[PDB]
């Protein structure tokens, strides 16, 4: 993470900075339908209609 | 010896000193030309 530039970017640099990993998602996946956290859908209303 | 080396100057770059080192370093060039003008102009290269 270089704060060099006016804005913070992010380079390949010999520098090391700490990165903190978290999840979002894991493998389990229980089943299908099952409305998860971010995902793409369309809100129905009547009988499909 | 040299990867060894290498990659420890790599690590710590400020062993190029103040040219070589960049954010506002000059060039070998710069350096070296800037180094003469210090040599051959006194109050600069002995103590005075």
């Amino acid at each position: 993470l270089s704060y060099g530039n006016g804005s913070l970017h992010v380079d390949a640099a010999f520098q090391q900075t700490l990165w903190s990993v978290a999840p979002i998602s894991s493998g389990s996946e229980a089943a299908q339908g099952y409305l998860i956290g971010g995902d793409v859908l369309r809100l129905l209303h009547g009988h499909m209609d | 010896n040299a990867n060894v080396v290498v990659r420890l100057l790599i690590r710590r770059p400020e062993c190029f000193g103040p040219a070589l080192r960049g954010e506002g370093g000059n060039g070998l060039l710069a350096a070296m030309e800037e180094a003469i003008k210090i040599a051959e102009d006194p109050s600069r290269d002995g103590p005075s």
